[PDB]
């Protein structure tokens, strides 16, 4: 019997079984409705300082494998699931989930009422929490650790997950037949795009190269100046953890980029930056958007897309400068999903066009970016 | 789980193939596969309480039977699989024979292992900690009882004791990301209860027939719906209990509250426990609910309409003969023969041709 | 491993019990249990090359037979155990029927799994690494040959090709803590060789008969020993090859060098390979060594005494009739019938009473 | 594939399989002939800085369990075997060997010719070596490390494994029926023995307790004055790793004890220490004694005992003070195995009377010690 326990701020306790590493974990507790893609979810930098609870009871049915890693490591602070399957049954599986969590030293519990928990989060809103996996989990200590958490609000996490130095990315996407392709010769890739690592997911990068872009991955606090020196075909602003609001360095930069004619495209966090730099305000959601079944409408086309969502902050539509048009909107709750600058080659999306895991419905958003680049190069 | 009727077709080929041969189907919902699967088995209306054994352990030819049943599936294959584990076949061996994904097989295997524990420890061994573990796996009272050598009711009382009852969750299409005003629920052994019964109205319970089979068709379900539509119109709070995925009865629109559960004593008693209806109709869903009436009334269930006893009076061949007698009505000459030779004589009496009912 | 002779006692109860029914025994030494056991099986003189199957994979009835043979042990048990793994039985399954420690079972199962890979990859898949790993688990060329669907010589060719030969270690009573001047050796697939043959003397090799069986008793061993004592006395360097633990022949004092090994072509050729004897006696160990004479000679072994061909001449009914003929000698009336009716007619010729030899 | 490599000082290589933790181990290589008792051996403090090779091919058949631990941890530097069984098969097992090794972070290699290795060490004498387990084991590096190993001669390891602070020991032996007993109460043990922790094996302590001694386990460097202050009924000198020679603190104190009438008993290293303090000399053996089938004659009685041996240094019999009488000799090599002070209640055994693992043949050695104590209390 390996105990594990989860206690929330509110003192709500969840008694379960330990399936990962021994120890404690603390962060914001969130729920994700994704019935597939657990591995991709765990390795999503956006999840830094977050304890993840998955709605789908059976997490681990297909084990794990390297190709399903969205980053170099598991960024999620902890994992909460209903059932941990006896085995992994997938030709792609290279390592069972328990061993994998253990390997990556992740604190995680199973066998709890993930439903009860979800309802609580959705009703009362996000809550910081703590997991304690050990011989005799101390409920008090847990609550203490939980209450003591500083809180994502106003927390710059982007600076904690970004790359030390910059680097190049010329790798495209996976295929069933071919798996993960060898990385593309630099001379082989048409466009050069500079991308700000705010805790960038590999799939984004891969989908860019897939589109003819060579990439230069830069640290978060990189200066616009340093960038403009590179003679970028376009600039990219990745996804990433925490509050977009305290990221002064990037907002500033972005603004500089905004004086140029350079094409600018942002995803998730990047979308929030683009907005802030644009003059709008952000807000922290009650519980956010975490799942892969989220309908979003391209208002312009009046069409719907099923999308991958991972965000706890949003752009307040009501503070939008006018140089900022509304492009997309959540069909679930009315919240802001996309924007384009009326005056510049700059646009962004709140969900994940790159999915992984999730519907490939929003992928074409990239296409537009390219369109801006190609036209830029035309000039 | 599909429902078949091979016994009605003695001469037919009972092996499963690409041409459908099932007559109906039952559905179950569980917080886990195990739970879900066992619930479906118990709601199948085949006399199964779960993974009841099909062959004896001491049967020297048992491995042979099991192998055939595994390699060339019939409607009983699901049971033969647990029998395989009992008999010592490995998950791999089973897999090679069935091609059923190991992901599923391993779970059945686990269940078998736990069954073994039960059997070993007996009713004494069913502490609350373990008993709860078993319930969370979808184990039925009836099943555990056979394993422990006790009446089903004993296991059920036992749960009363430990205050070990299921909770009701809701179907909402969105994994609880959104609130729902609909009462479409299922039972699970979890923490939070979502039933939230009303204290407000007088409630009426309608018991469905489970999966359709020959003789237990849509006709009964038709009735069931009508009971619901009617009483509700009449302003009663209607509660449907059924687990047939094909019908109108399991359409959330049909009643106020829908409990998508196995139409069993156990399952029903749990609903009544939290619902405490004004009454329950068991005369409309066919043989399924009918066979539960007596037990339900005994457990203090408010069975409305023709009493279970009255029912029995008609169905009992003896009870009946009596009242027809009493009504001075015409009945065909009958006899209740035990032995062959007895019959021949009793036969001579009655007169040929003859209808032999077993 | 004990040796039985049930076939000779048709009417006998052939199940193993507390009263011995064995007629002899074989012994093997290996650096690992798998190596040891497999070597023993191939030296048992029953036609085994290792874990040869007893029942076919496609026999629907196989699991019943397998089960019977495990539950109630006979002399074939060891072979039925691998057949059980081959058929999908688990280690726990096999344990419950046999009560043989899992520590041993798991090892047999691993061998089966390896056999399965061999069968799959065929001779082509037998690269030097894999083949060496197999050899290390005690697999005989003969068993690999069968799985790969080639002649045994083919596997042996391959080893020559890879220079995959065994090494010889010595028995010393002390796990090598002290040196030994005795040459009591066994083969294994390891690194360091301790054979250290002599280049000095004219060597004579004597092949034993393995385990005793009815008809192949001590008398043959007796001869084997004498050859050794004689030739050793005459100044020859005597090399004894045998694996019967009960006999004098396997006493280290009886010869200059003793290789406690399976008396198989495979095993003998490897010893010859490194000893390079002047001659080999195959005529004193009974059937076992006789059966190997031709192959040895052909593989280039200096068989001394009555040639293989000669022996053959005498053993072959045909060649013989021919000689007896040539010498104008008296031989009972004989025929070689193929069919029944053919025999009836011929029988007429020959005359009753008759001696019908298979 | 999980590689492992073992390289000796002389450059001899052994390629195998990794069965323990990833990494490298360096130390003196020895071979032990015990067919059973692997765990006990692994947890024997005397094996500190030594790489243990087991002559019995299958090691791990019975897994592991706590009762078979001879100390708080695995002291062996590494483990070298021929074959790691597929399973542990023994009602007593609580963890398979491999898992145990990994848990203790021990570098271990299997699948090598331990026979060749054994014959090599026997023929040429002990050698330092290094095991490297990992992706691609560097044999040149292994050789470097092995060659760099300072070696055991002149090395004091006792001070390395000794207890930091003194403590009490009142737990007796294990029994099949009962397992390990609850530690006795002090009022339940007649005698009080002060035992020097030079890397003491639990079995010695347990056995002493079985005989009526409550124990006070003291640091290796503890002064005679400090001890004497405790009013010992007797003084015990434990076994332990390395050279006994350099242990000046010990020799000094023993000499002091030797001026009193307090009974002194030593086992293994303690035997070596008692001899040095009495003026004898110690030597490093060619290869030493490491096994459980070693005949030792009790010269006085002319009887043989089958013993558990674990030593690489010995007392030179030809330098024995006349006040030191020889009580036992090895029937394997005629080396010194027992001595008794002719003038003082002090004796010692080179082997391990407490066995664990091995034959119980020499246990009576303890008894003689109890004798001295009882008599000493008589006075
Ligand atoms: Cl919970
Ligand atoms: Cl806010
Ligand atoms: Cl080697
Ligand atoms: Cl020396
Ligand atoms: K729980
Ligand atoms: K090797």
């Amino acid at each position: 019997i390996k105990s594990a326990l989860l206690v929330l701020e509110d003192g709500t306790q969840f008694h379960g079984r330990a399936i990962g590493a021994t120890g404690s974990a603390v962060g914001e507790v969130v729920f994700n409705t994704s019935m597939t893609g657990y591995q991709e979810i765990l390795t999503d930098p956006s999840y830094s300082r977050q304890i993840v609870t998955l709605t789908y009871p059976h997490i681990g049915n297909v084990g794990t494998n390297d190709a399903d890693e969205e980053s170099s490591q598991v960024h999620a602070q902890g994992l909460v699931i209903r059932d941990l399957p006896l085995i992994a049954s997938n030709f792609r599986n290279t390592e069972d989930l328990s061993s994998y969590l253990k390997r990556h030293n992740i604190v995680a519990i199973a066998d709890i009422d993930t439903r009860k928990l979800t309802r609580l989060l959705r009703e009362k809103g996000a809550q910081n929490g703590c997991i304690i996996a050990g011989d005799n989990p101390d409920a008090a200590l847990a609550l203490e650790k939980a209450r003591a958490f500083p809180g994502l609000n106003g927390m710059d996490l982007a600076k904690e997950v970004t790359t030390a130095e910059a680097y190049s990315w010329t790798q495209g996407s996976w295929t069933l037949t071919g798996g993960l392709p060898e990385a593309k010769k630099e001379d082989e890739l048409p466009f050069h795009v500079v991308a700000y690592d705010f805790g960038a997911k590999r799939n984004i990068l891969r989908m860019l190269v897939d589109r003819g872009c060579r990439l230069t991955i830069v640290p978060a606090q990189t200066s616009a100046e340093d960038v403009l020196k590179m003679n970028p075909d376009g600039i990219f602003l990745s996804n990433g953890p925490g509050d977009p609001a305290p990221c002064d360095y990037a907002i500033t930069a972005i603004q500089k980029f905004l004086e140029t004619d350079i094409p600018v495209f942002g995803i998730c966090l990047g979308h929030q930056l683009l907005a802030l730099a644009s003059g709008a305000k952000t807000v922290k959601m009650k519980f956010g958007h975490h799942g892969g079944n989220h309908p979003v409408k391209d208002v312009e086309k009046n069409v719907v897309m099923i999308t991958a969502q991972n965000h706890g902050f949003a752009v307040d539509e009501a503070t939008l400068p006018a140089n900022l048009r509304v492009t997309h909107k959540s069909l679930f709750d009315g919240t802001l999903q996309g924007i384009h600058r009326t005056d510049k080659p700059a646009f962004s999306f709140q969900g994940h066009p790159e999915a992984s895991p999730g519907p490939h419905d929003a992928a074409p958003l990239f296409d537009h970016f390219i369109e801006l680049i190609e036209q830029y190069r035309k000039t | 789980i599909p429902r078949f009727n091979f016994e009605k077709f003695a001469g037919a080929n009972d092996r499963l193939t690409t041409q459908m041969k099932s007559v109906g189907e039952v559905m179950a919902i569980g917080r886990t596969q195990q739970e879900s699967l066992q619930k479906a088995l118990r709601g199948l209306e085949v006399g199964a309480t779960g993974f009841d054994p099909k062959v004896s352990l001491d049967d020297p030819e048992a491995l042979t039977k099991i192998r055939r049943e595994l390699k060339d599936a019939g409607a009983d294959r699901i049971w033969y699989i647990a029998d395989a584990f009992r008999a010592g076949l490995s998950v791999d061996g089973v897999f090679n024979l069935t091609n059923i994904d190991r992901w599923f097989l391993v779970q059945i295997e686990e269940l078998v292992r736990l069954e073994e524990k039960v059997a070993e420890v007996g009713i004494t061994g069913l502490n609350a900690d373990f008993l709860r573990q078993l319930k969370r796996k979808g184990f039925a009272d009836a099943r555990l009882a056979k394993l422990a050598g006790v009446r089903e009711a004993e296991i059920r009382k036992l749960r009363d004791q430990y205050d070990l009852h299921p909770v009701y969750k809701r179907v909402d299409t969105c994994a609880a990301e959104f609130a729902t005003d609909t009462a479409y629920m299922y039972s699970t052994y979890e923490e939070e209860c979502e039933a939230n019964p009303s204290t407000d109205r007088e409630k009426i319970m309608v018991l469905g027939g489970g999966p359709n089979r020959i003789g237990q068709g849509i006709e009964f379900d038709y009735c069931c719906v009508h009971a619901s539509l009617a009483l509700r119109e009449d302003g009663y709070e209607t509660i449907m209990v059924n687990c047939n995925p094909e019908t109108v009865s399991t359409d959330y629109d049909t009643s106020d509250r829908l409990y998508f559960e196995p139409v069993t004593l156990e399952d029903v008693l749990e609903i009544v426990r939290i619902e405490k209806p004004k009454g329950v109709i068991v005369q409309y869903g066919g043989q399924t609910p009918l066979k539960l009436a007596r037990a339900l009334e005994a457990a203090g269930v408010p069975v409305i309409g023709t009493s279970p006893d009255a029912i029995d009076r008609a169905e009992d061949r003896e009870r009946f003969q009596h009242a027809v007698e009493r009504l001075k009505l015409k009945q065909p000459a009958n006899a209740t023969v035990t032995a062959i030779e007895m019959a021949v004589e009793k036969a001579k009496e009655i007169g040929y041709p003859l209808v032999v009912r077993p």
